[PDB]
């Protein structure tokens, strides 16, 4: 990594990425 | 929210893994 400004879509694969996980998941809770 | 907190300002990994939970 390297510090940045992030947003849209490439704010949440960064996110993404870090996490190892997709999130949304079966009846959405966010 | 996390969009404009992380385009506003930055954001590092250490960060980001945060808003995951």
């Amino acid at each position: 990594f390297v510090n940045q400004h992030l947003c849209g879509s490439h704010l949440v694969e960064a996110l993404y990425l870090v996490c190892g996980e997709r999130g949304x998941f079966y009846t959405p809770k966010t | 929210g996390i969009v404009e907190q992380c385009c506003t300002s930055i954001c590092s990994l250490y960060q980001l893994e945060n808003y995951c939970n």
